[PDB]
């Protein structure tokens, strides 16, 4: 098993992780400041989803400094996962084209 | 900070009519509110949870409804059990807030 | 077509349920929600709930006490409604309409009139109303039939089977001892009458039963 | 859940004159109103779609206008076949709603 | 016809079924929830598209489970398949300069 399809996979473990890390450390941060409404664990999941597919729903998002770091990380690990599965598919297809030349 | 209005504050029924208790939130909260009953002399106990979810436990006769601002808990045909304080809370957005209470009165 | 039939009545003792059924034709789609509305005598529209044939998913009006459970035949293009524990509060017009997933009933069925009642159901009895004797004619005449002692609501009254139109009134009902009564009244050119016939078809499908009247002059 | 309202519920009008009927939404729902018409003891009739959209089968006299929360219904030069209750309804948020019907009176 | 090419043709087709059936599952989702607006068809699949592109306009989005599950696929199917013609085009481009430097 190739080092992209591992590095994918280990981003795919990895971003899961920072997702719910992301949910639970988001409620801790927004707790205690009046207005906030990413305050709740299930609806704190949904916003890392969001965050991480960086989509901008625009429905949830926090209004704390701590919140803001943790949406960050979360922004920054979406972003280079799914770069991360765009790099493991550029390497597949390059391997499959050195092939169809008989390289 | 949300405000949560009950009106009225008292409400009277007749025995076995239908009866509904009106939680007013001064800016929208999708479905984030559940009713606690509270009897004479007892802690609170929920009801129905984001405006409209059963709790296993609460007689069938408990019912919720509303969206944004405009909540309704009912009771189909009440008995004397349901002779109690009932209050609403918000989750929407920090802090949690309660609604000043409606009593039922038969 | 008629893209939406319903049955015109129910009777139903109180505390009794009743399935109300709704058979669709035209164009159907996976897309289609079938809903169910409900209307008191003298009062607005109410959503009671929706349903999807094609995935057989119900959503229902929170507001209001659940009466109702929505099925659906996907062979037989039916969506039913079971109304259970029925009392007169439930008595009304039900509605069954069709919406494609795009927002707005573009069409509705003609409605069952369900009544909540412990009385027997009794056909009419049809009456001719020809004028007397000493009656004067104008270029018009004025012609009737009465429909007494019938339950439950409703009759339909029409002349000479639907192709008379213009020149009818037809009375609501008044309702006197747990039977119902009404009148419907008919105009035509004077000459045209009786050289011409002139036919109540009535009509109450609570009792299946449709009788034709022909009005003639008194003898 | 929107509430719609329809005020004044009787409107009155002479023959040939141009009426409008008013339709408000609790919150902004854009222009996700639909006009029905229900004459005595006949079923609603689909009049007007998405505020202002035709349908075939209509008479050119009927029309709509309005976004957000005020909507109007207008027939230019009534007639005796307009005489029935007009409702509006709402396709914006769950559950659909009706409007609690306004009765042309000529 | 090489492989990264059939696979954007792929995956293309693939996000257009996606949106499809997302519109449709959205609005069963979606309705029976007090408040949502994600329950017509026609505007189902205008959110799938904004959905997949990662837009975040913010005019429309799913308030429950099932609603958010559809949403989540529909948001990695966008980024998977825009990913996977940013490879197929990484692909094409190094394969030219292969060819540009007599390799």
């Amino acid at each position: 098993s190739a080092l992209h399809w591992r590095a994918a996979g280990a981003a795919t473990v990895l971003l899961v992780i920072v997702l719910l890390a992301g949910s639970y450390l988001a409620v801790l941060a927004e707790r205690g400041a009046p207005g906030a409404q990413l305050i709740t664990y299930p609806r704190a999941l949904w916003w890392s989803v969001e965050t991480a597919t960086t989509v901008g729903y625009g429905d949830l998002y926090p209004v704390t400094l701590w919140g803001r770091c943790v949406a960050v990380v979360v922004m920054v690990a979406g972003i280079t996962s799914f770069g991360l599965v765009t790099a493991a598919l550029a390497t597949w297809f390059v391997g499959r084209e050195q092939e169809r030349r008989g390289h | 900070d949300i405000l949560l209005t009950q009106s009225p504050a008292i409400l009277s029924v007749s025995p076995g009519e239908r009866v509904s208790f009106s939680c007013r939130a001064s800016q929208s909260i999708g479905t984030d509110i559940h009713w606690y009953q509270q009897r004479t002399n007892g802690s609170p106990r929920l009801l129905i949870k984001y405006a409209s979810e059963s709790i296993s436990g609460i007689p069938s006769r408990f019912s919720g409804s509303g969206s944004g601002t405009d909540f309704t808990l009912s009771i189909n045909s009440v008995e004397s059990e349901d002779i109690a304080n009932y209050y609403c809370q918000q989750s929407n957005r920090w802090p949690f807030t309660f609604g000043s209470g409606t009593k039922l009165e038969i | 077509q008629v893209q939406l039939q319903q049955p015109g009545a129910e009777l139903v003792k109180p505390g009794a349920s009743v399935k109300l059924s709704c058979k669709a034709s035209g164009y159907t789609f996976t897309s289609d929600w079938i809903h169910w509305v409900k209307q008191r005598p003298g009062h607005g529209l109410e959503w009671i709930g929706e349903i999807i044939p094609s995935y057989g998913r119900a959503n229902y009006n929170e507001k209001i006490q659940k009466k109702a459970t929505l099925t659906a035949d996907k062979s037989s293009s039916t969506a039913f409604m079971q109304l259970s524990s029925l009392t007169s509060e439930d008595s009304a017009v039900y509605y069954c309409a069709r919406e494609r997933g795009d927002g707005y009933f573009a069409v509705w069925g003609a409605g069952t009139t369900v009544t909540v009642s412990s009385a027997k159901t009794t056909p009419p009895s049809v009456y001719p109303l020809a004028p007397g004797s000493a009656a004067q004619t104008n270029s018009m005449v004025t012609l009737g039939c009465l429909v007494k002692g019938y339950f439950p609501e409703p009759v339909t009254v029409t002349w000479n089977s639907g192709s008379l139109s213009s020149g009818v009134h037809t009375f609501p009902a008044v309702l006197q001892s747990d039977l119902y009564t009404l009148s419907s009244s008919v105009t035509v050119p004077s000459s045209s009458w009786p050289s011409e016939t002139v036919t109540c078809n009535v009509a109450h499908p609570a009792s299946s039963t449709k009788v034709d009247k022909k009005i003639v002059p008194r003898d």
